[PDB]
DNA sequence: ATCGGATGTATATATCTGACACGTGCCTGGAGACTAGGGAGTAATCCCCTTGGCGGTTAAAACGCGGGGGACAGCGCGTACGTGCGTTTAAGCGGTGCTAGAGCTGTCTACGACCAATTGAGCGGCCTCGGCACCGGGATTCTCGA
DNA sequence: TCGAGAATCCCGGTGCCGAGGCCGCTCAATTGGTCGTAGACAGCTCTAGCACCGCTTAAACGCACGTACGCGCTGTCCCCCGCGTTTTAACCGCCAAGGGGATTACTCCCTAGTCTCCAGGCACGTGTCAGATATATACATCCGAT
């Protein structure tokens, strides 16, 4: 094409391009109701106020082409060959498009992700002959990764990153966005919020959003902005759907298909608010088939083999005396939240004035006023003979400070990554620790930090020195060392304090983890 | 030699710029930190509403602006154009806060 | 949940002086606070004025004296004239 | 030593030099000395102590652990600095 | 009979009934008269009309057809009687009147 | 006639704090004015507190809040101590 | 039975019946608690005793036996935070604190 | 009652009276233009206070001004006077 | 013959120690009941009413001079001036 | 440095008037029933505030340097104050008369309180579409070396 | 002294979200009807205000003088402003779980208000004396000219 052909089609033909289209919604209703009959609940729920969807129901009910182009082994337009299951995923995506609906891709991280995405976009451009636009929203750390992937396995397209300062972004927008000189626009979340108005006035085909779990709260500004965007269909990429609740799965679905899953109350009354008998069991959970067509997930135990599994263990430490007195002080009464309980369960010196004196000393007395730290010290001493390097996680960097001072008190070699360390020093740190012969025994980290590109694959043991409300965050921290790469047995040691709130945190985490287990994992297929 | 204004001609421009707008001239977060660590004295474990902190900042800014105006009059009366701590001390002493 | 305010009357006075001028929300809050403050001042002064003369009833005479005390210059003059006019009209009706 | 978080800059130093300069400009001054930047901080701290004391008295009489804007308005009106636009 | 509001009988706009109730429940006296709410409503109406007229004039001067706290501040502080009435009061988001001391201007 | 005052009580307090000093008529009148002014201030603050919290009764809690809100610092602490011990003795007896 | 005044019950010297009657017929609230008059009388007695011992100290400092408005003014103005309480108050036949600025004094 | 309307009685606030007030204020040296300013400010203060006192007197239906009314006016202005009542 | 300043300082010490009235009672009364007849006509006055007026007036003027002096000292003078009063009562809030 | 005035400052004595003590009565505070309603206790629920942390943008904030103009000090001078002394003048006291109007008592209406029934006026919730904020760009204007 | 350049204002031309109508509901304002008592209104009393007249004698007033002080001018540092350049913290957003507070809806109990009686507390009218002025009077203690 040429820029003028792009201008005649991309821009919104009308002032208000947002309006109710009947053909598409009728097609969706007929196809889905052909697939299964449970959807009548949603349709009657949405027809309560607005009755034109009820006449759609009537016309599609009383009256009782998605060509099976299997799109086999990798076509030449995408360079090279690739995983057959990835062809299966692309076939899934093609059929999803040909049924005029969208669907979450929930492949586990590292299992050839975004490759099926670029291949599907190439399929759209060559078999469907349709050019752009294609908005791609990814975290900033992956913008250049996406661009490189696109330009090295399907180079004969147009794709640029929309990053830069205010003026550089503005000139780039006027040159290309308003210039209509693209096929795919790589952009970041913050950029999507920033450049709302220019991006609205485009007739979008798809809006690919990688790590879709970021959109899980429907009061989030990004969700509102994406709702305000006009587009023909959507596509979602995320490895951990339904992280800590069932409602957020509906939140993903609503953005996916805003005409099907348009009611929160219907979905949360589908299963959640009924716990008396088998009605909280096999039948109601098998009613999941509503979630069957909209999602696909695959595991690292179907594909690459390798990576021996995990050996998660629990180390039930016992409260220490100073911990005991601080814990009793906290319980009955600065301190303004229950988080103080978890702080005390971790190490008393986090509270001010816990260090005696203070004359500032860093002697052996540190482990004395700590329950978990003594077990940690013994564990490190035992592991030192076998020389297995260590990744310690935590929830507070302020705790990592105490831990690292302990670390160099016993003459060990650590290396930190926190929210305050910049990008370049982070990269040099990960290079140093991952050196072919690195003289840094332990490595420190925060559970919800560093993004996903970190490749700390050189070690074998990972202690979750503190737990998290969301088990998914801990799982990300664990696969941070359990990803493809590391081949020795990854060993993970969570530390739990007895007779304290940490038991309750672990128990709720297990509830949410097993909820995730029953909702998705068995029906993952 | 690049263009350079003479002293005072940017000061008056800022005077007439700021005497025309209405926004708050102090940053929100430092002021909130200030009146939380001040409130820690009289009673501990307090929760502050955003509206309460906003009202506090409005009142304090108005107070300081009026005080600086009277300090300016004191400095002018002393045949000067620069304000000094003695002017503020006199302004607060006259009005009755000292 | 039901909170009463003078907004619906201030925006009837406004549409009689400037029939095509709107008023923002913050200005509306300021107007409500202003009428509340003036009501408090007049009522307190009239109550004290009644207590001084050993009277149990607050009435238009105390209201007149209180507005003559609180308001400066021509403002008090016009307010007193308007109050007398309204009272006479009401008692005639 | 890095166990102990290095003591942060004092909170009263959060009223920076440019902020006091902006307040003085709106007040209408042209030149500014170098000691105003501490005299003003002292004055602001004293004013804040008074108003906070009154507001806390109100909010603990009401049997609440929450200072509220209407309590702040009451305190200001008590001091004789009535404020319109918050209650 | 047919209801007929006291405000309408007085030819006013402010709520005479609600002013009466506030006077009666505010613990100002043992018992309120009958013309007191009418007089007080008239006075409040006058003051509000004056403030709003000046503020609308300021808004028209600033070429905006909507009153804002800046316009209220300009209206109040540019009239002597209103400024004397509201000397202690501070208007939130009000600002300051433009003012530069004469000796501060360039020679 | 029969104008009432606090002279008979101020004199008792004087004779128990300084057993052999007197007080002139003008000074006694000034003390009477002081007592009335402080009583009015405290009662007004207590009334505004009770209205603020939508209570309909003045009680020792309102009086204590008013005194701690009106008197500066050290005077406030001693006044609170005096009031609490007096009320406890009254309740016991 | 023989009546016992509430001021004698509480061990006070100011009248509690008079304070209760004033609080009642003073238009402060609909209802008045029973401990409030006692507490208020105690506070008034405290303030009177404080200012009065200061005045007596001043009177003895001037070799006078009786107390006069000059002594009251001296006591109030000399005592900090009693000066703050009587900040806007004017005492008849009082005076001023002896005070001369430093730069006015002879070399 | 008879022969009471007078003029220029502000000249009765004599210059030595101004100087005595200045001495009680602790003023050592006095300029010559100061007396007109003092008379003006005294006249303004008296006008305000007397206006309020006359308002109270008129409301009470009296036509004699009482020290208690003067005290009310002063207190309303915010200048509480101790000694004459209340 | 004394030098300029000595008699002024002794007068300061004298008048900062007495309590009596610095303005003449009958001239003040004439001024008061002259100002009165501009609001209502044919008024009577109480002796204690005029006395209270004088007691408030002199207190006001003394308090004003105590600030005029500070304003004068702030300008490196010892003499008080009309501009000193104007600044003092403009800062105090009386305009 | 010394000496000569002039001004507070102790010291004794007489005068008086104002504070303090004492007797009466009358009105108000206390004692004792009786009650109702205001406030305390409980319990759903729905939204806001706290604490610790992370990731990203981007204006403010901080630091540095030059240099100019303003503060501070010193000096001269020419008034404009302070001090002191006669000499008018009017304020203060002391008394008298005249009277109005401030204050207290009776009483008997109008008029405000309280209650029941009723109903519109005002309040909360929703939707929308002009008024205003924002962003160039072009033109004006206002300052600063010559 | 007039050009050069930076700042500002005024046009159009977007967008977005707050004001501003519109509707349903409910609960306080309105109407009608007692009734108990503040408070006009009249009448009587006598206290405090007003008005002069006279004396006396201290505070004001006018005039001289001479002398510190306020004001203007001149230098000179120095310190604060204006402009660059680099750093950093404020400001959005987003996550997790709690408790806190604001409603609304109740239940119930104990503590006020309302009466009726009745004696003591206090207010007023007196009748004393000693604490505080008034006079002198000697002493000590700054202040100013040699
Ligand atoms: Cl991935």
């Amino acid at each position: 094409h040429d820029p003028e052909s792009n201008k005649k089609r991309y821009l919104l033909k009308d002032a208000n391009g947002k309006k109710f289209d009947l053909e598409g919604t009728t097609k969706r209703f007929e196809h889905l109701l052909s697939l299964s009959g449970l959807f009548k609940h949603f349709i009657e729920s949405k027809a309560a106020k607005d009755p034109k969807f009820r006449q759609v129901l009537d016309v599609l009910e009383e009256n009782k082409e998605s060509i099976e182009f299997q799109f086999r082994e990798s076509p030449a337009y995408v360079n090279g060959q690739l995983r057959p299951y990835q062809i299966q995923g692309v076939n899934w995506l093609v059929s999803l498009h040909k049924n005029k609906i969208a669907g979450i891709l929930a492949d586990e991280m590292g299992l050839g992700k975004t490759l099926q995405t670029i291949s599907f976009l190439g399929y759209l451009r060559y078999i469907e002959k349709i050019p752009g636009p294609f908005l791609v929203i990814a975290p900033k750390s992956t913008l250049n990764n996406w661009l490189r992937e696109i330009n090295r396995w399907t180079p004969d397209v147009n794709a640029f990153i929309l990053q830069g300062d205010k003026e550089e972004r503005a000139e780039l927008i006027q040159k290309k966005l308003l210039g209509c000189d693209f096929d795919v626009v790589i952009a970041s979340y913050e950029i999507i919020i920033r450049e709302k108005s220019p991006l609205k006035k485009i007739n979008w085909e798809y809006i690919i959003i990688d790590e879709a779990h970021r959109i899980k709260n429907e009061e989030s500004m990004l969700s509102q902005v994406l709702r305000e965007f006009t587009s023909r269909n959507r596509l979602l990429i995320t490895g951990t759907p339904l992280q800590n609740n069932l409602h957020e799965l509906w939140a993903l679905l609503n953005f996916l298909l805003p005409d099907i899953f348009s009611d929160a109350q219907d979905f949360d009354d589908w299963f959640s608010s009924e716990s008396t008998e088998e009605d909280q069991d096999k039948i109601v959970k098998q009613l999941h088939t509503v979630l069957q067509p909209f999602l696909l997930r695959r595991i690292k135990s179907d594909v690459e083999t390798s990576l021996l599994p995990k050996k998660e263990l629990n180390l039930y430490v016992g409260m220490s005396s100073m911990q005991k007195k601080w814990y009793k002080k906290i319980l009955e009464k600065l301190l303004n939240i229950m988080m103080q309980l978890r702080k005390c369960c971790n190490h008393p010196y986090l509270f001010d004035g816990a260090e005696p004196g203070p004359p500032y000393t860093t002697d052996e007395h540190l482990v004395y006023n700590a329950a978990k730290l003594q077990v940690l010290d013994k564990l490190l001493k035992k592991l030192k003979e076998e020389g297995s390097r260590v990744l310690i996680f935590s929830q507070m960097s302020r705790l990592l400070d105490i831990l690292e001072d302990y670390c160099y008190f016993r003459n060990y070699e650590y290396c930190r990554i926190d929210g305050s360390t910049a990008h370049e020093d982070r990269i040099q740190a990960i290079d140093d620790y991952n050196a072919p012969d690195s003289k840094k025994f332990v490595f420190l980290l925060t559970t919800r930090a560093g993004g996903l590109g970190i490749n700390l694959t050189s070690a074998d043991v990972v202690v979750l020195y503190d737990s998290d409300w969301n088990p998914q965050a801990d799982l990300q921290a664990m696969d941070r060392a359990h990803r493809i790469g590391q081949k020795k047995q990854v060993k993970v040691f969570r530390l739990v304090t007895d007779n304290s709130v940490e038991e309750k945190i672990l128990e709720r985490a297990t509830q949410k983890l097993r909820l995730d287990q029953l909702v998705i994992q068995q029906n993952r297929t | 030699k690049p263009h350079r204004y003479r002293p005072g001609t940017v000061a008056l421009r800022e005077i007439r710029r700021y005497q025309k707008s209405t926004e708050l001239l102090i940053r929100k977060l430092p002021f909130q930190r200030l009146v939380r660590e001040i409130a820690q004295d009289f009673k501990t474990d307090l929760r502050f509403q955003s509206s309460a902190v906003m009202a506090l900042q409005e009142a304090s800014e108005a107070y300081l602006v009026a005080l600086f105006e009277d300090t300016n009059l004191c400095a002018i009366h002393a045949k000067r154009v620069t304000i000094m701590p003695k002017d503020i001390q006199l302004a607060r002493r006259i009005r009755g806060e000292r | 949940t039901r909170k009463e305010s003078y907004a619906i009357y201030v925006y009837k006075v406004l549409k009689q002086v400037h029939p095509d001028t709107g008023i923002s929300s913050k200005a509306m809050s300021i107007m409500n606070s202003f009428v509340n403050d003036v009501f408090e001042r007049i009522a307190g002064e009239a109550s004290r004025l009644a207590h001084y003369n050993k009277r149990s009833t607050i009435t238009s005479r105390e209201i007149q004296t209180a507005v003559r005390l609180l308001l400066p210059g021509e403002l008090a003059k016009h307010a007193v004239s308007e109050g007398t006019k309204a009272v006479t009209k009401y008692t005639s009706a | 030593a890095k166990r102990h978080r290095k003591v942060l800059r004092d909170n009263i130093q959060g009223i920076t030099k440019p902020a006091i300069r902006r307040l003085a400009r709106r007040g209408g001054v042209k030149r500014i000395s170098g000691l105003i930047y501490e005299e003003t901080r002292g004055v602001l701290k004293v004013f804040l102590e008074n108003v906070i004391r009154d507001a806390v008295t109100y909010t603990e009489h009401a049997k609440r652990k929450t200072v509220t804007a209407m309590d702040v308005v009451y305190a200001l009106k008590r001091q004789g600095r009535t404020l319109y636009g918050f209650g | 009979a047919k209801a007929k509001t006291r405000s309408s009988r007085a030819g006013l706009q402010f709520p005479v009934g609600r002013v009466h109730r506030l006077l009666r429940k505010g613990n100002y006296a043992e018992r309120v008269g009958a013309g007191a709410p009418v007089y007080l409503a008239a006075v409040l109406e006058y003051l509000t009309a004056e403030i709003l007229e000046l503020a609308g004039n300021a808004a028209r001067d600033n070429k905006k057809t909507r009153i804002i706290p800046r316009h209220l501040q300009l209206a109040v502080r540019n009239d002597e009687e209103l400024n004397k009435l509201l000397g202690r009061v501070t208007i939130a988001q009000g600002g300051v009147l433009p003012n530069i001391q004469s000796v501060l201007l360039p020679k």
